[PDB]
């Protein structure tokens, strides 16, 4: 069962979980597989932080292992349709469409732990059915392979022709090694 | 009109008054000459101080001192003194309800009986209320990916944060239009008359560019806060660059000035000649 | 589980959920797969926002990987007796209903955003039984797809020849494509 | 989940669920397959709002695929034994027995909406045992069809023959033509 | 789901289950399968209602399909221990349980909707095992459908004879023949 | 109500004569069943009360003291005639 | 009738009488058209204010060392003053 | 308490005050200054998150509803200060 957390509040004491205490702090966690329902909720999470407050700046922590690329569309782009700075803090694993989501967020506030993984990956998707509908299918989830690319490479800052060869097989890269590769600005080593 | 004419009941108050829209619609003004045109003492109550008990019982009770029982009820004890003041109110929505209950009685009874015995008769004051609801509710945005007007009619807001035995003791619900630019621009004007006027005593003339007071009635009149910072506005831009030059400067004898924006840069400049 | 926000208001804090309060400013969620029982939801949400206040406009939100036929209908008939403009963003994917609701939204509200995929195919449907009832069930699900078009020619525009052609396989369409085919128009993107 | 609206009275807030906010308003909601337990929560929400405004009319909005025979015939009943004018609305797939409370509804409010779509057919349904088992069970649905397709002609006002012939194939019917068999009053301009 | 109902008191708003609302004014609702545990409320009901008036009459809606004999025995017992008169009134249809509750309402308060159906047949109750034991369990049901049909006979008045004739087989029994056979005192006529 | 308002006028010198349709109109629209006579007050006091107040200051009521009460068919409202 | 003829309680109040019956329909009106019959005053209080606890202390006044033991009870005071009067008391089942 | 704000604001308005001997005193020379410690609250708990993030109070909230808004609205200007800067405190060592 979910911990309930009291607040201090001066006008009377608040109960909360203890997701939605650190959601009232711009904290919101990328928990579990990529999924619309789940999805949904973070797009909704942001929507009501941003209009309670745009100045200030929103912090995402993914520890997921990724899964529909659809869904995870959805979270990127309300991250930079909002104006609130979407932070991006990698913790435990990052799968292809959650290092998808780590490069989405702003420039400068993109961290991974000392030990966090991330592991980048082409799409993998199939299509059953008559030989037009397949050709016609499968274009789509090469033009889609085309479409991360360029949104990846361009928040990453590798060269396409790079991205495609690297992309071609599961690559595994250290939270140092991130760095280098340009997915997030540095390590959050300690206080 | 109903209270010269006479067929109305004895007891009943003179007049009942609404007013809504942001802070500054002109509440003072209105009630000002009101009561100037009619001959009457401007009384004003502010209910943004009857946020506690203490403050609350100062209607009725003798906030100064208890062993004080002259005073009794503030609020009571002004209609005494003047029977013929008007009342203003203002921010009623932050007061208590319980507070609000007894408007509703001497609405009614058109009378109240104060602690120390005193009885204060209602039928010769006229009562207005003044809400600024529709500030807070506009100004904030709605929750969605594409932006929507958060405007809301005015009635609505009466409605939600009073009681419907309120509205209907309350002869009509009065609802102030919101300022115009047309008039934000003769306001600017005002106050450069106010302010021109005091400078020729001391033998100082300014003269303000056409330009110049639309550029300040841009930036300085707020849809929310209506007339109340381009008032403020005016007195910093134009009293602080020349008060360092009345003291020492060209402006301490001859008293020339002119006043002029800059397209260019957007900022206001400030001539200063000897003369 | 659903995050609580609390909303200030003159008379004191209340808590809502995170869905509650969206639809609290007029903005209603599909998704996963249109059925009645998800679809009968938005239909109670529509009701209710007309009675609160016909006035403004509603938003609705299509994240549908796809939905029953007849499901996906009843949403589009509550649009057209509500005198509010449902406005249409489209978030993440669209499909045969998603799309059909998508186009669906008041000419002017209707959105899309850049990664949103936009999937248009006929409607299928598998019955099974007596050789009389085959052939007259056959012709009335036929006439569905004919009505589709219709309607669906009335929002983009084209001619129902032209749509049968493009419906009448599998299509996808880009999110620029979904814009010049008139089927959606590009968000402001402006802050 | 479903969302929780709140309502605006002079003694305060009070948080009430989409369904029970409509149904305050006279508005109720059917949908999915008709079942005993689902019958029932229908009987019981019109009872209540008999009892809260007899002369207020009641709102009903069917979606059904189709259900049980005997469930729905309490709706019917219940519908009938109440005094308010049931304004049966037809927002989505209507099978034989959800087109069945569709006409059952008072005749002058019913309506259907341009593009959701009305199924009638027999009542169906399958019995193994006993030869004189199933002959039992045989007599039952010939009986309870006959008087499924009475109560329908006599609420659409159509030929009892006529209806017979057209119930016994399964066919649909769209929401214009559903108005020429009397179904429906008319359709819902907007 | 079940929709929450106010009923206005002096103190103020009170907030209660459609279910419980309508038992506030004695109607009790019986639905599905007879069984322990749906019978333990129903007998639960009837006890609450008794306490807070014994002089006004309950009101149990029979909506079941037929279940165990064994939990109906217990519904049977309190409702005629119980001093206020039952009112069982058949709503859809009542089976062989069903319609023995329905016939067990005190006199002159029976009623069945004029499309109802009862239907009455013997137990079905089966056992397997030794010999030995299937004959003691076989001397047992008798016993049941010999006290279950001298039950129905006291209260629809038919003779013992008569009632194990038409319990022999499946008798499936229109609401009209129901007044006939005695069942019910008379049909509820709609206004 | 009438006869109150009459006596109230009478006072002032004004003399009211209100038809008995009207009377029977303003009885609906005063009563209702859940708040009793509670609204017939204002209904009477915001219908009759306000305009009769304005001729009374000037109009037809300072000369010549005479006012009638009817009631329109076509709008359903009341009608005063001032005199 | 039976106070005046010396048939009335000897301790008790001359009449007490709970009005049960729909708004409107006069149960306030018998009060204060009696009262100008009799010609005697009208005490009438509003029981909705004293919706609270803290309330019932206004009616008989706060006890000694308190802020509000200068004021006296808004009941007592009024009974004393007019010791012949009737007393009205509306929504008594919201106090 | 509120009252002495009475006592401000008669001699902010008029700038004379009247005494028991009923001297009058001029106001006009001497400049009225107050300190004021509501700005002293501030959110010292950081925020629940691994980064840290700012935090605003509401600009004069707590001196908005201490003093009365016609009191507040004479003054001339609601004067506010900043948190000492690491570099400004090195100055002040050197005094
Ligand atoms: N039988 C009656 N004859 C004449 N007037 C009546 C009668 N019954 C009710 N009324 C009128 O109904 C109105 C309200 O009745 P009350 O019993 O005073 O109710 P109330 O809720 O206290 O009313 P307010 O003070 O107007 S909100 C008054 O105008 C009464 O004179």
């Amino acid at each position: 069962l979910v911990p309930m957390v009291i607040e201090q509040t001066s006008r009377g004491e608040r109960s909360f979980d203890i997701y939605s205490r650190l959601l009232k702090e711009r904290v919101i966690f990328l928990t579990g597989q990529v999924e619309d329902h789940m999805a949904n909720l973070i797009v909704a999470q942001m929507l009501f932080l941003e209009a309670e407050n745009p100045e200030k700046d929103i912090y995402l922590y993914i520890n997921s292992p990724g899964g529909v690329i659809t869904a995870g569309m959805s979270i990127y782009d309300t991250m930079q349709f909002i104006k609130p700075d979407v932070s991006t803090i990698c913790m435990g694993q990052a799968a292809s469409m959650g290092a998808f989501l780590l490069t989405a967020g702003a420039k400068g506030k993109r961290f991974c732990l000392p030990n966090s993984r991330v592991m980048i990956h082409q799409p993998l998707g199939g299509y059953q059915g008559q030989a037009t509908d397949i050709e016609i299918h499968a274009r789509e989830i090469l033009k889609v392979k085309g479409r991360m690319n360029e949104l990846m490479a361009l928040h990453t800052g590798q060269s396409l022709e790079q991205i495609e060869r690297d992309t071609e097989r599961d690559r595994f890269l250290s939270a140092p090694e991130a760095v280098e590769y340009g997915l997030v600005d540095s390590i959050l080593t300690h206080r | 009109k109903m209270a010269r004419a006479g067929l109305g009941h004895e007891h009943k108050p003179v007049g009942s008054f609404l007013f809504a829209g942001p802070t500054g619609v002109g509440k003072t003004e209105v009630t000002v000459q009101l009561s100037k045109a009619l001959g009457i003492e401007l009384l004003r109550f502010d209910m943004s101080e009857y946020m506690e008990r203490h403050t609350v019982s100062r209607l009725i009770g003798a906030p100064p001192g208890y062993v004080g029982f002259d005073q009794g009820g503030l609020l009571t004890d002004a209609v005494i003194k003047h029977p013929h003041a008007v009342l203003l109110l203002d921010e009623i929505e932050k007061a208590h309800p319980d507070v609000f209950n007894i408007l509703l009685q001497v609405m009614d009874n058109g009378t109240l009986t104060d602690n120390n015995g005193r009885k204060a008769d209602f039928r010769n004051v006229v009562l207005v209320m003044t809400t600024n609801a529709g500030v807070r509710e506009t100004e904030r945005k709605s929750i969605g990916l594409i932006h929507q007007d958060n405007s809301t009619d005015a009635m609505e807001e009466i409605k939600k944060i009073f009681t419907p035995e309120f509205r209907n003791r309350l002869d009509n619900i009065i609802w102030f239009d919101h300022l115009s630019t047309d008039v934000i621009h003769q306001v600017v004007d005002k106050f450069i008359v106010e302010l021109q006027v005091q400078l020729d005593q001391k033998g100082v003339s300014l003269e303000v560019s056409q330009e110049a007071r639309n550029w300040l009635a841009e930036k300085g009149y707020d849809r929310a806060m209506g007339a109340r910072p381009m008032a403020r506005v005016i007195q910093d831009n134009l009293k602080k660059p020349l008060a360092n030059e009345l003291l020492f400067g060209s402006l301490v004898d001859g008293g020339q000035v002119t006043v002029a924006l800059d397209k260019e840069k957007n900022e206001l400049t400030y001539g200063f000649q000897s003369a």
